């Protein structure tokens, strides 16, 4: 589901949570990326097992579905650490509660008539191309 | 508290909350998306305001039960989305 | 039906006929009246009386002059053409009520009395006793008000099956 690596950072810095402070590490976002001499590298050891640098449409499908699988894994992961924080095993991580209310703010509303009725007229458009 | 489905706070609601007759619940919500509180609008005309944020505090452990029984629900329809999807699409996946 | 030729013209044979086209009538069956009517021959459903009968109160029926197919009551050819005309008005009121179902928001007592034919005034709860469109005589009846949402994951089955028929190779 993700990369292989893990990117922290060690920051020592008097919480402004009012907790005691202790020389902790933090997250760094991390990707990966290829200088060209080695993309063409890359290229050549995958060549036999690569997928098409295009979208067809098995592929897109698959890629959707893909897609649902890593949502329910991370979905599952916050319940997990949802489950072990009320229960009581680890503290409540102040950063990670407010970015979980951020996210259940940020879940939108499909319901709504203005936006079922746009919907509406988006797939009939889509589906009168097809 | 109020879940995205139903955002929609009305006048007589924050009436019979924090006491204020309704003719300054207006300045309160002005109040609020000024000082950063939250986000929205106030439709006066239907007397209602949508709220589309809030500013994250800290919570209870129960307030995070209540988080935990949300997500256990959202992960449910989350699998079963992917259940239908790759059984209906079985014979074409890559 | 089937031995016309070598049996000889039952003289007492229209009768029993249209008493079941009666029966059919009554029973609600009108798709076998119209079959029974069309195995019937053509002159007899307006020269004889004993199958004009239910024919005309079929129509009237099918018209929807409910008042005259209750008029209509008197002239019976024949006596056997009895109890079948209360089986009749059983599935007449039915259809009414079916009208009343279908249509008529907000529907009251005294109206419902005078065209949906109860029985005495005091017995009026019938049909709110058994049929019951959970009615909730709120004096006025209400009606009780007899009569949004994307199908997504239906739309989606719609749309793999696409995809499914785009992509496999026949």
């Amino acid at each position: 589901l993700g990369l292989p690596t893990e990117a922290y950072i060690s920051v020592e810095e008097v919480h402004d949570d009012g907790t005691p402070t202790s020389k902790t590490f933090e997250h760094v976002t991390s990707e990966i990326g290829a200088e060209e001499a080695e993309e063409v590298g890359v290229e050549h050891l995958l060549r036999d097992i690569k997928d098409t640098t295009v979208g067809t449409l098995s592929q897109r499908i698959t890629n959707q579905v893909h897609g649902l699988k890593g949502l329910n894994s991370k979905l599952l992961d916050i319940r997990s650490y949802l489950e072990k924080v009320a229960t009581g095993k680890l503290p409540i991580n102040h950063q990670i509660i407010y970015q979980l209310q951020d996210v259940f703010n940020l879940l939108p509303d499909v319901s709504l008539q203005e936006f079922v009725k746009a919907f509406y007229l988006k797939t009939n458009d889509q589906m009168v191309v097809v | 508290t109020r879940p995205a489905n139903h955002r929609q706070l009305t006048f007589e609601e924050i009436a019979k909350s924090a006491k204020i007759t309704v003719n300054e619940v207006e300045l309160l919500v002005m109040k609020a998306l000024s000082v950063g509180l939250v986000k929205g609008s106030i439709d006066e005309v239907d007397k209602r305001v949508h709220m589309t944020w809030v500013q994250p505090r800290v919570l209870d452990l129960q307030q995070i039960k209540g988080m935990k029984d949300r997500l256990e629900f959202w992960c449910t329809d989350v699998k079963s989305m992917e259940m239908l999807v790759e059984h209906q699409a079985h014979d074409i996946l890559t | 039906f089937d031995y016309k030729e070598q049996l000889p013209e039952s003289a007492y044979m229209h009768q029993l006929l249209g008493l079941n086209l009666l029966f059919l009538l009554s029973q609600n069956r009108v798709a076998e009246f119209h079959t029974e009517l069309e195995r019937l021959p053509a002159k007899d459903i307006q020269t004889n009386v004993y199958i004009k009968h239910p024919v005309s109160l079929e129509q009237y029926l099918m018209e929807g002059s409910y008042n005259k197919v209750f008029l209509a009551k008197g002239n019976i050819p024949a006596e056997s053409y009895t109890f079948f005309i209360d089986i009749l008005l059983d599935t007449i009121r039915d259809e009414i009520a079916g009208c009343i179902e279908k249509a008529y928001e907000k529907i009251l007592f005294t109206e419902a009395t005078r065209i949906l034919f109860f029985n005495t005034p005091k017995k009026m709860t019938d049909y709110a006793k058994k049929r019951g469109w959970v009615l909730g005589p709120n004096n006025y009846y209400s009606f009780a008000s007899q009569q949004t949402t994307i199908p997504s994951t239906e739309l989606a089955k719609q749309v793999i099956e696409y995809a499914r028929q785009l992509e496999m190779i026949v």
